């Protein structure tokens, strides 16, 4: 059968794992009909594009808002600017805060 | 990344041929990107009125179904 | 053997020298092609093997019985088609030298006939995109072969951009289902046949409800049939329906899994609308040709029905109305192509201006062919009266047939207007015959020597000298009689058509 | 590295490579939206069991 | 500063007042370069290199091409500000907010020894596995080629 | 906005404009497929990508070719 | 791979376009300093065409539209051949067997466009020679 | 390969700007349920250099490791956990061996690596110097599975493609091992 | 439904060649000479230009022979190909077949013979050339590589039937078979 969701190497991919598990549910010969692989499209749809996760995020998001939690104490602490990963932010021993080297590798 | 290059190029003459609708279009421009640095939500409102006089899911919608399942989850621990 | 010697025909074609016996013999060579193609075709392909489905070529198309009866049918078609550029449709040089001054057009037909026959077996969205182009982008090359004519040309360029609209909402049905599901084989698309907007699907059908002709967008198709060529038109009104009405067919049958009513209420919305316009549109127009694409839009109304409706007795209704209509599609423009011998030649009012492109052009140009030739006015005469439905030709059945799979499946409102709209087009059928024949009587005796007929040298005047060529008119007749003629094998041929499967199976 | 996932700004704010029949239906037809919705809402929905 | 927006408000400008056919050809290559540039950051910088090399090399000299051939012949401030700015109000292609507020990653692994780019996988997956894509478009371009000759060559 | 057919007025009125309006189109739908390839770290998206480049290459040489002999139809006295 | 340092350098280029136009708008001296005669608008002797000094007021062979035609096709055969040059080990014989193929039907597309002379300017207007033949009686 | 991903840090703070990329820490260490590990601290350019050292002494647990991965059906970063400090373990020792039995040998190799662009080719006389220290006094060897011995390619007397620069340091070394060693 | 033993799904091109009985070359025969014929029978069915038969320019006829000359061998291809997916009668096959596969165990060589393709080629290589000789009458493509995804079970090929344990032949056990999937991947899983 024609391979789907190859990855940029040449393997299986993220996802591919469990398009694979759905074509095995629904070609098997011992199911009925395809109920008991309802759960198994879900998931494959799940790993693309988690849209149920995302939506749990939402939530989470909005209780905190109405108990009042500090955004910056439940969250985690993030960077936006590559150059700024320093060594003080990183957790070196003897880490200065000056900013790092990203123009050539 | 050819109109990193050309972007100075157009936006100088863009300004010289018609400096007055350039001044409107980067006047609008730069409402919005305020807007979005110093959370008007003027667009956010925008978005969600057109997503209630549509149909759509809105955020407060989601936010109500979760809260007739938060009572009524509750309901059955009575 | 079709990709083969199509590589054969293409060089030899640029080597020998431009002439038309050459090109004529070139056309004789490719009716050889489709006729070895339809041997080999049906040597392997056989309908108690393919019922379970086959696919072939990592997948990308899959063969059933339902689509190997089309492919036959493209190909029997094929034939009859290529039997007027490769014979004479008239004997008059100057009329028939039109069909052999171009020596591309047997071979852009047989890049077309790769084109239609690969399409009903599509199974992946990445090759559906890739087969409706070879079959869309060989459809304007050959509405343009003529590129002398300012008509001809002006079709193509109509038709270009029509059909690359029509192909960029085909393309872009394609993206948004890549976007859910990530997936491109169409099998495995029918895993989550459930878990799709499956009006992306709609929005498929919408490209493809443009190429044939169908109202909303009807207007381009009316406009395209009534420039080109006569020959050519006789090509490009009826190959397009077959390939992609089998194909519709398909998309619909895994549609119908999940049965969704909003898709089937907007179907339904622009088969009513079409009827409407293919009935009473046709009751004002001149030319014969525009009267044809009316006539064209109505029946693919009827077979939408059967489409639409998808049951058991749709593969039926469906099977044989489009084996029928292919047939008497063929015999009415092979006469048209024939009758422009007995036109009158002037010796005034109302300057009309014709050319060789389309001799024949307008409906009254018919007028008194019971008088110039009985026999092929009653051909005429009963292939019209198998459009109307009259009893037992082959239109009767089909759209009994038809009527039998839209009832059964609750379409009542859809079922009427087709009975209203074919009793309406009828006015304009009828017309048809009334020029035919209603003023035989008052023509009877008539002093005739200044028709195009009669500049015909005379050869021998002692043999016998038949105005027809013979290989045309054996076609015009026995279609003629096939048409008639059907009650005596009706019943084989309905229960050779229960065997077609889909998918039935058990 | 966290990220968004969102479509090309061109894809969304062309003058003309926005306008398609399904772009629109994803922009202005809730058919799509409130189907997934459901499976979003009965996820809350199967935490009591 | 998305300046990406700007590019487009410009081009959505001038897209809605262009009169002859050198504005319109301006249009297509001020289209492709949003494109192509959205494209190398970002998402894929194989198909914004392809797109340089297919579209404005091939296929955008050829419509300048034939404009000199074909011929070179022959509104208000107010409307065309309120339809750029109402065309401006409401820009979410997608309606699931989630999808569109929520960020998401990717873990990476050492699995993969054989790291090879992209373009390396097309073409193993096109000589092999779709052959017959790859066979049928060679077999399109075919037809173009004849395609061509019999629509515009005189004799 | 584009519900009232906004897109209208963005096309010119020549042949010619048409004809871009359909490459802008498509590439609509060849963007929109790239993007969906690389998040799903996906190749057969960017197969489909490259096939409608490659095929919407082909669509604009034939539309120009019938362009380009409907406007010398015209231009066809050549009597000197 | 890290293309910061690309970036500056795009972005240096286009501040040298800039550079470029404006250096001659603020270098030329003043029109009133050189002969005052106009600015390059009212001018218009200045601003004209080159015609070598006489003052005067596209119908191109169809040779040169199938040259420019024929380029697109012939364009991206050769593009979609990019696949198969970084890719050209992996797929061992069978990749190599079918890009042949891929060339071959390409190839019979040469074969006729060569056949027919598409490309040739021709001369079909002039270069007519003919015999004297005298019409005694 | 240099193609864009959600996963790691890509070519430009372009594509950070356009993608709203966050860099995000965690600071919650790893429960007291699972016994801590010490992290291997060597860089890229040691690594490659000890490749083959790691490859011969931790072969089994590798191979283990694999194969609770291949056996554990989906579940493998959980459920291979403790199979997973062993391949740790096992190549901090190996690290930690070079550097007390063969610092100058080691050091001076992947000094060659970090000079020449990383790749083996450039650095046979610095690598051929470590493979003969390593041999004798921890018996690892370096084999290239799949091939007989006699077709190796660090073995290969006359490489075609050869570094275009010299290692001053290897170079040094490598002919005072032509005075020390080949006597 | 006439159906028979399945010989081989996916036939390869040599063999298919290797098993054309002579009526089939009557065919392919037939093909070739049958298209020049039809050239001729149109011209007294019809004559091209004029009234009168004039037979057609030789080129034409060269032309002809070649094109039925592919369609003879095509119609044979796909006759012959119908016996080993079973479609036909392919009793003289099976045990032609038969006895070169039982050879082909003994001296412990693939039935299916050793191939340049890797497994990943392999098995792309029969997705390609299975079934594809239902469309031989639009395009060409044949199967013409020692893959191994045939159709078949190899153990089959190890009961005895009628006449043939006459021929003598000793089968070792698959596992000690050259370039066969069940004896190959020994030292790794992944690698054969
Ligand atoms: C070889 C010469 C040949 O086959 O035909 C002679 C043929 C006759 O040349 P001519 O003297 O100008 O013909 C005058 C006659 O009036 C032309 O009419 P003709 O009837 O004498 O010949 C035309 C020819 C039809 O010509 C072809 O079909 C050639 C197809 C090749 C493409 O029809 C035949 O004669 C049939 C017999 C030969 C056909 C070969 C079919 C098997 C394919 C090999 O010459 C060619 O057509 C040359 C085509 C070959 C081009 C090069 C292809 C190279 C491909 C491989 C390169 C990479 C590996
Ligand atoms: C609109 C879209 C159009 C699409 C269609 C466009 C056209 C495409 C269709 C063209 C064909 C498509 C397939 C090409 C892609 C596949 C290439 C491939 O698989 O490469 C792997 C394949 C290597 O696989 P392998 O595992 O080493 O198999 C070894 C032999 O191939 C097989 O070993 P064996 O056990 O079969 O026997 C070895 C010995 C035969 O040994 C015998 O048993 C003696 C048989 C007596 C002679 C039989 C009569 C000979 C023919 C008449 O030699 C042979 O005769 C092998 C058959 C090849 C002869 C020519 C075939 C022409 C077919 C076309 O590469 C090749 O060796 C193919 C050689 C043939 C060249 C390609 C033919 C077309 C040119
Ligand atoms: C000429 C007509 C040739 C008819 C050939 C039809 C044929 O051979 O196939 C019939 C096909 C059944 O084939 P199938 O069920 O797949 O299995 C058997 C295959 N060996 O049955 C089918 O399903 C094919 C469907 C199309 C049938 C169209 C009906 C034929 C019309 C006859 C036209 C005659 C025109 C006059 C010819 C004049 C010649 C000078
Ligand atoms: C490095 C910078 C290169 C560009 C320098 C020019 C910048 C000026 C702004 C034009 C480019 C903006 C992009 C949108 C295209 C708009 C084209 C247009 O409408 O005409 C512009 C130009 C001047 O005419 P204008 O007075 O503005 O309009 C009414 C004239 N009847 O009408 C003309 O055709 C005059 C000649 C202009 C030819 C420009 C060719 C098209 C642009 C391609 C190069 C830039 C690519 C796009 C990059 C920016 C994309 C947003
Ligand atoms: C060998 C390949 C080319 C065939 C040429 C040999 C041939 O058949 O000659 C053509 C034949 C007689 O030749 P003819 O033209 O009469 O003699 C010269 C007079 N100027 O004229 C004829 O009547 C045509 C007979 C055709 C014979 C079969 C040709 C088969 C061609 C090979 C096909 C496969 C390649
Ligand atoms: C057609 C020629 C067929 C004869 C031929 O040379 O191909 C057979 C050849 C087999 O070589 P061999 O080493 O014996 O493979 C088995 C190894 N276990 O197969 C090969 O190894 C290479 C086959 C290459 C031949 C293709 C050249 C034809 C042009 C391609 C289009
Ligand atoms: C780099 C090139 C180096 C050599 C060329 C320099 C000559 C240009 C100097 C110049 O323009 O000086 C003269 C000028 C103004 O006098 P102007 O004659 O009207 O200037 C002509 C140019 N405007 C009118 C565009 C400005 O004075 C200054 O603005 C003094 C500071
Ligand atoms: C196994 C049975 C095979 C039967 C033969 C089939 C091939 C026909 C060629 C015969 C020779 C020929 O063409 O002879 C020539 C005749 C007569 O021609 P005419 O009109 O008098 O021309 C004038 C003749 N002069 C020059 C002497 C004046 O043509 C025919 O009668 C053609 C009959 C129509 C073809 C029948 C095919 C039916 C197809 C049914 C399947 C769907």
């Amino acid at each position: 059968a024609p391979l789907q969701q190859v990855g940029r190497h040449g393997g299986p991919n993220k996802c591919f794992g469990e398009f694979q598990r759905v074509v095995e549910c629904m070609t098997n010969a011992k199911h009925d009909s395809y109920e008991p692989c309802n759960n198994l499209k879900n998931d494959y749809l799940e790993c693309r594009k988690h849209k149920v996760e995302r939506y749990k995020a939402f939530l989470m998001q909005k209780h905190a808002e109405e108990l009042g939690k500090d955004p910056e104490e439940i969250g985690a602490p993030f960077v936006r600017k590559r150059r700024f990963l320093t060594s003080k932010t990183l957790g070196l021993v003897d880490g200065d805060d000056y900013e790092i080297g990203v123009e050539k590798i | 990344p050819y109109l990193v290059a050309f972007r100075p190029a157009v936006l100088v003459f863009f300004f010289i041929r018609q400096p007055i609708g350039a001044g409107l279009l980067a006047g609008g421009f730069l409402f919005w990107q305020a807007d979005r640095h110093f959370n008007f939500g003027i667009r956010d409102n925008i978005h969600n009125f057109k997503q209630t006089i549509l149909g759509f899911p809105t955020q407060a919608s989601k936010w109500e179904t979760f809260k007739q399942v938060d009572a009524q989850k509750r309901a059955q621990l009575v | 053997m079709l990709f083969t010697s199509l590589l054969l025909i293409i060089v030899y074609g640029s080597l020998v020298n431009k002439s038309h016996l050459l090109t004529k013999l070139i056309n004789r060579l490719g009716l050889i092609i489709i006729i070895y193609t339809l041997l080999i075709h049906l040597n392997i392909n056989t309908l108690e093997n393919l019922s379970i489905g086959i696919n072939m070529f990592n997948n990308l198309l899959l063969i059933n019985s339902f689509n190997n009866t089309i492919i036959e049918l493209i190909l029997i078609i094929c034939i009859l088609y290529v039997l007027l550029i490769s014979f004479n449709i008239t004997g008059l040089s100057i009329i028939d030298n039109l069909n052999y001054s171009k020596r591309t057009f047997i071979v852009i037909v047989l890049f077309n006939i790769i084109g239609l026959t690969l399409l009903p077996l599509v199974n992946d969205i990445m090759i559906l995109f890739i087969i409706i182009e070879l079959q869309s982008y060989s459809l304007y090359l050959l509405t343009a072969i003529f590129n002398e004519s300012h008509n001809s040309t002006k079709s193509a360029l109509y038709y270009f951009i029509v059909g690359s609209i029509a192909s960029f909402i085909i393309l872009d049905a394609t993206v948004s289902i890549y976007d859910d599901l990530g997936l491109t084989n169409i099998q495995y698309i029918l895993m989550y046949i459930d878990k799709l907007e499956i009006f992306d699907l709609l929005c498929l059908l919408f490209g493809l409800f443009i190429k044939i002709g169908l109202a909303p967008f009807y207007s381009y198709s009316i406009t395209i049939y009534s420039l080109s060529p006569t020959i050519i038109t006789n090509y490009i009104s009826l190959m397009p329906k077959l390939s992609i009405l089998t194909l519709i067919y398909i998309i619909m049958h895994y549609i119908n899994i999940v049965n969704n009513t909003d898709l089937n209420y907007v179907i339904s919305f622009l088969i009513l609308i079409s009827m409407f316009i293919g009935s009473f549109g046709g009751l004002n127009v001149i030319r014969i040709k525009t009267l044809l694409a009316y006539s064209s839009l109505l029946n693919v109304s009827y077979m939408l029905l059967a489409i639409l409706s998808n049951s058991n007795e749709s593969i039926i209704a469906y099977i044989y109305y489009i084996i029928q209509y292919s047939l008497t599609h063929i015999n009415i423009f092979s006469i048209i192509l024939v009758i422009s011998i007995y036109l009158p030649i002037m010796n005034n009012m109302l300057n009309v201006m014709i050319t060789k492109y389309s001799p024949i052009e307008y409906i009254n140009q018919l007028k008194n062919l019971f008088i110039n030739n009985i026999f092929i006015a009653i051909a005429l005469c009963i292939s019209i009266f198998s459009l109307i439905g009259i009893p037992p030709l082959t239109g009767f059945y089909g759209k009994y047939l038809v009527l039998i799979s839209g009832l059964n499946n609750g379409y009542v409102l859809l079922s009427i207007v087709l009975i209203i709209a074919s009793s309406i087009s009828t006015v304009y059928y009828a017309t048809i015959l009334k020029v035919l024949s209603f003023d035989t009587l008052s023509f009877k005796d008539i002093i005739s020597n200044n028709l195009i007929i009669n500049t015909s040298p005379e050869n021998n005047n002692n043999e016998i000298k038949p105005e027809i060529s013979n290989v045309i008119s054996y076609v015009i007749s026995s279609l003629t009689l096939i048409i008639l003629l059907i009650i005596i094998q009706y019943e084989n041929i309905v229960k050779g058509a229960y065997l077609v499967l889909l998918y039935n199976w058990v | 590295p966290y990220s968004n996932t969102r479509r090309p700004w061109v894809l969304r704010r062309h003058i003309i490579m926005k306008n398609s029949p399904t772009k629109w239906a994803r922009k202005y037809s809730s058919r799509r939206d409130e189907r997934e919705q459901e499976i979003k809402d009965d996820y809350i929905r199967g935490m009591g069991e | 500063m998305n300046l990406e927006i700007l590019d487009l408000s410009i081009l959505g400008f001038y897209s809605l007042i262009s009169s002859n056919s050198f504005e319109s050809i301006a249009i297509l290559v001020a289209t492709i370069m949003p494109v192509i540039t959205e494209l190398w950051y970002n998402y894929s910088q194989l198909f914004a290199l392809l797109y340089t090399l297919i579209y404005v090399g091939a296929v955008v000299i050829l419509f300048v091409f034939i404009l000199s051939v074909i011929n070179e012949k022959e509104s208000g401030l107010f409307i065309l500000i309120l339809v750029l700015l109402l065309d401006d109000l409401d820009d979410n292609e997608s309606n699931d907010n989630d999808y569109n507020n929520v960020y998401i990653t990717d873990y990476a692994d050492w699995f993969n020894n054989y790291n090879e780019s992209d373009l390396s996988v097309i073409g193993n997956l096109l000589f092999t596995e779709y052959a017959l894509l790859l066979l049928i478009i060679s077999f399109i371009l075919l037809m173009s080629i004849i395609g061509l000759i019999l629509i515009v060559k005189k004799d | 906005m584009d519900l009232i057919l906004l897109m209208l007025v963005a096309v010119g009125l020549n042949i010619i404009d048409i004809y871009i309006m359909i490459e802008i189109l498509i590439m609509g739908c060849t963007v929109n497929t790239i993007y969906s390839a690389s998040l799903d770290n996906d190749m057969i998206g960017l197969i489909y990508s490259l096939i409608q480049i490659i095929i919407a290459g082909v669509e604009s040489a034939i539309g120009l070719s019938i362009l380009v002999n409907y406007n010398r139809i015209r231009n066809s006295e050549e009597i000197e | 791979m890290l293309q910061d340092l690309f970036n500056n350098y795009v972005i240096l280029v286009g501040i040298l376009g800039l550079i470029f136009l404006g250096v001659n708008y603020f270098i030329v001296e003043s029109p009133r300093m050189d002969e005052n005669n106009g600015n390059i608008s009212d001018y218009i002797e200045k601003s004209g065409p080159f015609e070598c000094g006489f003052s005067s007021f596209n119908p191109i062979p169809i040779a040169f539209i199938l040259v420019a035609l024929l380029f697109l096709p012939f364009d991206l055969e050769v593009s979609s051949m990019l696949p198969y040059i970084v890719s050209i080990y992996s797929v061992g014989i069978y990749g190599l067997i079918i890009f042949i193929l891929f060339l071959l039907i390409l190839i019979v597309g040469f074969i006729y466009e060569f056949n027919t002379k598409s490309l040739s300017i021709t001369t079909i207007l002039h270069k007519k020679n003919k015999a004297l033949v005298k019409n005694l009686y | 390969s240099s193609t864009h991903t959600n996963d790691s840090l890509n070519s430009s703070n372009y594509v950070d700007k356009l993608k709203d990329t966050h860099f995000v820490f965690e600071n919650d260490k790893l429960p007291s349920e699972i016994p801590d590990v010490e992290e291997v601290g060597a860089t890229t350019a040691p690594l490659l250099s000890a490749a083959y050292f790691i490859g011969a002494k931790c072969q089994d647990y590798n191979d283990d490791f694999m194969l609770c991965q291949k056996e554990a059906k989906g579940n493998g970063p959980i459920d291979c956990l403790k199979e997973g400090r062993r391949v740790t373990r096992c190549a901090s020792g190996v690290l930690k061996d070079l550097n007390t039995h063969c610092s100058d040998e080691f050091r001076l190799h992947w000094q060659c690596l970090s000079f020449s662009n990383l790749e083996y080719k450039n650095c046979r006389k610095a690598e051929s110097l470590l493979n003969k220290c390593v041999f004798e006094k921890m018996n690892l060897v370096k084999k290239i599975p799949g091939i007989p011995e006699d077709r190796q390619i660090h073995l290969k007397q006359n490489p075609v493609l050869k570094p275009v620069a010299l290692h001053q340091d290897s170079e040094v070394a490598f002919k005072k091992a032509q005075n020390e060693n080949s006597i | 439904m006439e159906t028979y033993e399945l010989i081989d799904s996916d036939p390869k091109f040599s063999r298919v060649v290797r098993y054309f009985r002579p009526s089939d070359y009557l065919t392919w025969a037939l093909g070739t000479i049958g298209a020049p014929g039809l050239m001729v029978l149109f011209e007294k069915i019809e004559p091209a230009k004029g009234n009168t038969f004039k037979m057609p320019p030789p080129s034409i006829m060269r032309i002809a022979t070649t094109i039925g000359f592919f369609g003879g061998f095509y119609y044979a291809y796909t006759s012959s190909t119908k016996r080993f997916w079973g479609y036909s009668e392919n009793a003289k096959e099976v045990a032609k077949d038969r006895y070169e596969v039982k050879k082909a165990l003994s001296e412990k060589k693939s039935p299916y013979g050793s191939s340049l393709l890797n497994p990943y080629q392999q098995d792309m290589s029969a997705r390609n050339s299975t079934n594809s000789q239902l469309l031989l009458a639009i395009f060409p493509w044949f199967n013409v590589a020692n893959h191994q995804s045939h159709g078949i079970d190899l153990r089959k090929y190890y009961e005895v039937r009628d006449g043939e344990e006459n021929w003598n032949f000793t089968l070792p056990p698959l596992d000690q078979v050259k370039d066969l999937d069940v004896a190959q991947y020994k030292e790794y899983s992944n690698y054969p």
